[PDB]
């Protein structure tokens, strides 16, 4: 059995979160179906669980705002959350309930990243992190790309269209005081290659359909 | 497959968010279920049952004891010379249905016989996995919110000929009873029910009584012979408050019209004799506002006066006290066996 | 339940006492 | 009800045996499961009812416990076993532990430090970012301090740390100091100072605007 999730993940405060979970390989009949969310850098939190009968079972921290439902014609179920705030930012998972009736959660959906902020979608500015002969650690130079002021996550970053893979480090995004994310990607290469080899970081931010390529040259 | 004994998994569809103690307790102590029974008839099987010797009843009793102990905390409790005091907040209290699930390698049996008296052979046996939802109603004299007999009224006893054995009457038709502490004497309350409906109930019970003890017998109902107020009255818990209702008017009747409703005078008490163990507990004063419960009378617990000495007459009084008989009134059709 | 005191109470109504679970019942 | 684990971030080598514990604030009778979760992906069931392995789970896994003390054990860690492990109460509020992140142990390794000045393109916009890079170091803990004209800078700097680098089990970390154009152009010397267990003493990289 496989659970696939869909739904809009970028929301503003006071809006309603509406995610859907499709079940493929098994019927909803005689099975419990649950939602679980995971705030950034924190532990998993149970949201609620449903049954074919129709009895709705929610978490107390979400009673008046949460609705969980079965779409019986499609073998799908859904989660509604009204008046969302920044505190509902999390990855939201769906999960089927194993029986005995020992529980619990297997299988799991792939999760949907849900970000609640008033910030508007924006594509990233890309700046070079230039290599210099002050930066040649025993015949190895370092260079990179600064990917700044985009929203929301995520971005993907590659180097030379996927040809450069060794020595690549793409850092976790950080949230700036602006409400925008920022990120650096760096790579270490042989110094000798600087004059005869091109280095381009490829950056993609689908939420604003932005693709940027920035060549990084010495100075 | 002989009857065996092992710890059971209770069950409840209780919601996690309902701050009511039964829902709160059931969420932390019980499992969701089912999600299905889902079917298990046993063709050509006859099985003996004994509702009176069922480890399930004793085990259930322990679950309901723990529930009350965790949920309705008295300010003071006295048992065996030992005194306990603790915080005693008012709570929301309303018996949710509870199921009882057998663990691995075991399975539950259900008696489906129409006339089934609770003891002896059953010819319409069937298996399952859990008993249907039982509301853990604590009461004396009257059984509330239970399951009705499918055909006629049914009476059951461990020994009808033993006047010391409780008689469990199962009605096949509910009688609604309304109990109220009106808004704004804050401990005074009352219950109303249809006079005519109750008379008909007594009549039909009396009919089944004549069938068991002799058609030459005269059937009489009388009030409690005495004891603790908990068994002299019809007592129950409503909304966290302990109700004690005068049932004299309910249990004064003979064979040889006045009023549409029967009204029973009641009292809310702070000081109660405990049902869980021998002792007394003091609770805080009753909550404010209107306090009301509408319940189904689905059964009765009776004891019968012995005798002799003149005979030809049988006297019945309201009873109860041992809550195991309450659970038995629902679990009577079930037993647990080990698969081997 | 206290059977002795239950018995001590019921006789004063003309009756014998016995336990009904954790409660005193007069017969 | 509260789930309390062994205080996570645990570091252990491949081949090693490891045991993590979960303590509940009240008793629970086998209403427990353990999950493994790696970054960016959904959890997977490993054990439920305290001691029962989920099907497909390798025998090197085991679990025991009931009430308030529970145990997850790996008899011999494999590279694939490294992950964050959560315990979970299977009924009631279905609450999880705070999680135990299981990291690969390796030799102390000093960071290589690099500094990058702001681009000319970025200064036009009104902001200047100075980046200090620590590449491939172990253990994860490192202190990075910014200094401008020999003045220690306000925590306004921001850090980001990678998961352990694959193959070599090291970490990387970036710290970015952000200033306005006006602020940047009134000072001359820019330095980031790095303190780490692999250095005999603190290393300093700098440049002049
Ligand atoms: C949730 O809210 C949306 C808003 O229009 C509505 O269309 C939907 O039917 C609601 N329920 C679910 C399960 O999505
Ligand atoms: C309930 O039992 C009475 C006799 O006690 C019987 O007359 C009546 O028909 C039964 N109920 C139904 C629905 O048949
Ligand atoms: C219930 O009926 C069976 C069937 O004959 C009988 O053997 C048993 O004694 C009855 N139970 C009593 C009388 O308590
Ligand atoms: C029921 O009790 C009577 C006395 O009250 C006794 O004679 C009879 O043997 C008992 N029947 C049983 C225990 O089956
Ligand atoms: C008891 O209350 C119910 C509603 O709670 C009402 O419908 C019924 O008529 C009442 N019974 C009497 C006898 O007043
Ligand atoms: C119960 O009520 C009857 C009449 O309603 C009354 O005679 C009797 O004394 C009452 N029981 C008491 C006061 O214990
Ligand atoms: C029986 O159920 C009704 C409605 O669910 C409730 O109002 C009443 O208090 C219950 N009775 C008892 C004794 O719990
Ligand atoms: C009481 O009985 C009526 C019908 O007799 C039923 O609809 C109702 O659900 C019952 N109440 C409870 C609490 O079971």
């Amino acid at each position: 059995v496989q659970l696939q999730q869909w739904g809009a993940g970028l929301l503003k405060p006071s809006e309603t979160l509406s995610l859907t979970c499709g079940v493929y390989g098994e019927s909803l009949s005689g099975h419990y179906w649950s939602w679980v969310r995971q705030p950034p850098g924190k532990r998993l939190e149970w949201i609620g669980e449903i049954k074919h009968n129709g009895s709705p079972n929610y978490h107390p921290s979400l009673k008046s705002r949460v609705t969980i439902s079965l779409d019986m014609s499609k073998n799908q179920f859904s989660l509604n959350l009204t008046s969302v705030t920044a505190a509902d930012t999390a990855v939201y998972f769906c999960a089927r309930r194993s029986n005995w009736p020992y529980l619990p959660f297997d299988p799991w959906g792939q999760g949907t990243l849900v970000t609640v902020s008033s910030a508007s979608t924006k594509g990233p500015s890309v700046f070079p992190l230039a290599p210099s002969s002050k930066s040649t650690s025993g015949g190895t130079a370092a260079l990179g790309c600064l990917v700044k002021d985009y929203f929301p996550e995520p971005v993907t970053v590659s180097w030379n269209s996927g040809a450069l893979t060794s020595g690549v480090h793409t850092f976790p995004a950080v949230l700036q005081s602006s409400g925008l994310y920022s990120l650096s990607s760096v790579v270490t290469v042989p110094s000798s290659s600087l004059g005869t080899q091109t280095y381009i970081c490829n950056v993609n931010h689908k939420p604003s359909n932005t693709k940027v390529d920035k060549k990084v040259e010495p100075k | 497959w002989k009857e065996a004994t092992t710890t059971l998994f209770c069950a409840s569809d209780a919601k996690a968010y309902d701050t009511e103690v039964h829902n709160v307790w059931a969420t932390h102590a019980c499992v969701p279920t089912d999600p299905n029974p889902q079917e298990v008839k046993l063709e050509n099987v006859t099985e003996n049952f004994n509702m009176w010797k069922n480890n399930m009843v004793e085990q259930m009793h322990e679950d309901i004891i723990s529930l009350w102990d965790q949920s309705l905390k008295p300010c003071v409790k006295l048992t065996g010379g030992s005194v306990i005091t603790q915080a005693c907040p008012k709570v929301s209290f309303e018996p949710i249905p509870i199921h009882y699930c057998a663990p691995a390698g075991f399975a539950i049996l259900k008696c489906n016989d129409k006339k089934f008296n609770g003891t002896g052979p059953c010819t319409n046996v069937s298996t399952v996995q859990c008993t249907h939802g039982i509301r853990p109603v604590v009461s004396t004299q009257l059984l509330l919110n239970g399951s009705l007999a499918e055909e006629e009224i049914v009476i059951r006893s461990e020994n009808f000929t033993n006047n010391a054995k409780t008689i469990i009457v199962q009605l096949n038709e509910s009688v609604v009873i309304n109990c109220t502490r009106p808004n704004n004497d804050i401990r005074q309350a009352h219950c109303n029910l249809s006079k005519t409906q109750w008379e008909n109930t007594l009549e039909q019970i009396a009919i089944k009584l004549k069938e068991q003890f002799g058609n030459n017998k005269t059937i009489i109902f009388n009030p409690s012979s005495g004891g603790d107020p908990e068994i002299v009255t019809h007592s129950f818990n409503c909304g966290g408050e302990f109700f004690y209702c005068n049932s004299t008017q309910l249990f004064t009747w003979n064979d040889t019209n006045t009023g549409r409703n029967i009204t029973l005078p009641c009292r809310i008490k702070q000081i109660i004799n405990m049902w869980q163990e021998v002792g007394k507990a003091m609770y805080a004063p009753p909550i404010r506002g209107q306090i009301r419960c509408s319940s189904n009378i689905t059964g009765l617990l009776l004891t019968r006066d012995g005798g002799k000495d003149t005979n030809g007459t049988e006297i019945f009084r309201p009873g109860g006290g041992d809550m195991r008989d309450n659970w038995r009134s629902e679990l009577y059709k079930y037993k647990v066996v080990k698969i081997e | 339940x206290n059977l002795h005191f239950c018995q001590l109470r019921c006789k004063s109504l003309g009756l014998l006492g016995r336990c009904a679970x954790t409660y005193c019942a007069c017969v | 009800i509260q789930m309390t684990q062994s205080p996570s971030f645990v570091s252990a080598s491949v081949g090693d045996r490891v045991t993590i514990t979960c303590r509940a604030s009240q008793g629970i009778s086998s209403y427990l499961a353990w999950y493994q979760q790696k970054p960016g992906k959904a959890p997977k069931l490993v054990i439920y009812a305290a001691s029962t392995l989920q099907s497909g789970v390798p025998s090197r896994f085991s679990g025991s416990g009931s009430g308030t003390e529970f145990t997850l054990t790996i008899s011999s860690l494999q590279p694939e076993d490294f992950a964050t492990y959560y315990c979970q109460h299977l009924i009631g509020l279905r609450s999880f532990g705070q999680g135990t992140k299981l990291e690969i142990k390796r030799t102390v390794a000093a960071p290589s430090v690099f500094i990058f000045p702001p681009s000319d393109e970025q200064l036009k916009s009104g902001t200047a970012s100075v980046v200090c890079l620590l590449n491939n170091f172990y253990p994860r803990e490192a202190k990075v301090q910014w200094k401008v004209d020999n003045a220690l800078q306000s925590g306004n700097s921001q850090e980001s740390v990678t998961e352990q680098d694959s193959k070599d089990s090291t970490y990387s970390l970036s710290s970015t100091l952000t200033l306005s154009k006006a602020d940047y152009e009134k000072h001359k010397v820019y330095a980031c100072e790095v303190t780490h267990q692999g250095l005999s003493s603190p290393v300093t990289k700098s440049f002049n605007r």
